[PDB]
């Protein structure tokens, strides 16, 4: 990029792996993920924050 | 910046808690700590020695009970400390602390200290990012929804009278009362042994406590209610043992308006309550008729309010309407009205940084009180 | 186990139960409006 003189590179934005893979897993199925694709994990407010 | 807070309804008897945005304290367990009596020399067997809620109340046996809190003022501080970080118990939290905002409460009629205490706590032990308490009654009537209101509590050994229209309290007409079931349990155990009963462990005198929260109610004319004769169902313990009851189903917890029968200066809650109605303005009080709030779990009592609209006829005003919200959530409305508190966007005006406390710390606790 | 071990000691309950035991037997309304006229 700076070679390219870019002035900044467009840094990777981090992204859950889990989610991630929950996704990719998904789309395997031909779907985007549901509303409880988690579960219960919702009401994980470790999880949350 | 902050995380999702927590809103900590410290009932003086249970603490609860749970985070922003709830319906339901997340946790339920009360304020004292227990330690053994009994030690062993055997080698193989249980360790701790400070347990609180479910392993104390397991074994209750050594555990010798404490409350560490009267009246707010607690004197085990570091014990508080050390029940905080039991609510950052794996079964508990497993969060940190300082990176999230919190909520704990507060009654009034206190002396600084101790929230002076409190925030050495929550900033030198903790290094909280935000956190602002405030007073309890304004959380139950967030869980109405309605601006005007005559707020009671009912602690453990703890009570209160508030009024706010919209918001805004009368401190000239807040009146406040340093007792509820605490030594309605203690003069039932007067009682035990008035016919010969002691109960004087810690553990033991609670489960009179829960035997009290299991079978009392309100009576109509006290003196002409004695007339009668109790024929006092006996109850089981869980030991297995008669259980006879006397006027206490009805007469121990009417102790709150007799404190001279229990030597102490005081008149009665609804008295000294419409003394400080008397002293509030004399059109808000038409709006406060229909504004009783109701709180705190102590009043749970067949006829309670009933017995109180009895109470209300004694202080009749001049023949105007009356009315009293008796929810059934009096100890939730306060943490559930924190969590409406705590899922504001306001509270950025309503809180104090910890940047605050490293600046001024003292002096923002006394500017930046409320 | 301790089969080899009862075999050299005599004191085991022999055709007796191990086990004794004492058998088996079968809210807050609100609204309390004091209308006063
Ligand atoms: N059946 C019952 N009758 C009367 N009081 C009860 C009953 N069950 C629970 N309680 C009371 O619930 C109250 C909860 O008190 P606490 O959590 O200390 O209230 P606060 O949140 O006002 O401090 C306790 O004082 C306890 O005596």
């Amino acid at each position: 990029h700076l070679q390219q003189n870019i002035e900044i590179p467009e840094i990777s934005l981090p992204i859950h792996p889990m989610i991630t893979n929950v996704a990719k897993q998904c789309y395997e199925r031909g779907e985007k993920p549901k509303v409880t694709d988690f579960g219960d994990k919702v009401e994980d407010p470790t999880f949350l924050n | 910046i902050a995380n999702q807070p927590v809103v900590i309804d410290n009932g003086s008897g249970v603490i609860k808690a749970g985070f922003a945005g709830d319906q339901i304290p997340k946790y339920c367990f009360p304020n004292y700590v227990g330690r053994p009596k009994h030690v062993r020399v055997m080698a193989g067997a249980l360790e701790g020695d400070i347990f609180i809620g479910p392993k104390a109340e397991e074994h209750r046996g050594l555990l010798s009970i404490r409350y560490p809190m009267e009246h707010g003022i607690v004197k085990d501080w570091n014990d508080m400390e050390r029940i905080w970080q039991y609510v950052y118990s794996k079964d508990q939290l497993q969060t940190f602390s300082e990176e999230h905002p919190v909520l704990l409460t507060e009654a009034p009629l206190n002396p600084r200290k101790n929230r002076e205490r409190a925030a050495e706590v929550f900033f030198e032990t903790f290094n909280v990012p935000a956190l602002f308490i405030s007073m309890q009654a304004v959380l139950s009537l967030y869980a109405t929804g309605r601006t005007t209101g005559v707020v009671l509590d009912s602690g453990d050994g703890v009570t209160h009278a508030v009024p706010i229209y919209e918001g805004f309290a009368m401190p000239h007409s807040i009146m406040r009362i340093d007792i509820a079931g605490r030594d309605v349990s203690r003069f039932l155990r007067l009682y035990l042994r008035k016919e010969g009963y002691d109960f004087h462990s810690s553990s033991e005198f609670e489960i009179v406590k829960a035997i009290k929260e299991r079978a009392c109610y309100l009576s109509i004319n006290p003196q002409k209610d004695e007339t009668l004769e109790t024929e006092k169902a006996q109850y089981y313990l869980p030991d297995g043992s008669t259980i006879e009851i006397g006027p206490s189903r009805f007469r121990a917890p009417e102790l709150l308006f007799r404190p001279d029968l229990i030597g102490e200066e005081s008149e009665g809650i609804h008295e000294v309550l419409v003394f400080a109605i008397q002293k509030s303005d004399m059109d808000l009080r038409r709006t406060l008729f229909s504004n009783i709030v109701l709180s705190g779990g102590s009043t749970l009592f067949k006829g309670f309010g009933d017995r109180l609209l009895s109470e209300v006829k004694k202080l009749a005003p001049k023949d105007v309407k009356i009315r009293i919200s008796a929810p059934q959530e009096r100890l939730y409305s306060t943490w559930i009205g924190g969590s409406i508190l705590a899922s504001l966007d306001t509270f950025k005006k309503m809180w104090v940084s910890k940047k605050e406390y490293e600046e001024d710390g003292a002096r923002s606790i006394h500017r930046k009180t409320f | 186990m301790a089969d080899p071990k009862y075999a050299d000691l005599p004191g085991i309950a022999r055709n007796e139960p191990d086990v004794y035991e004492t058998s088996d037997l079968p809210s807050t309304s609100v609204e309390h409006i004091i209308v006063n006229p």
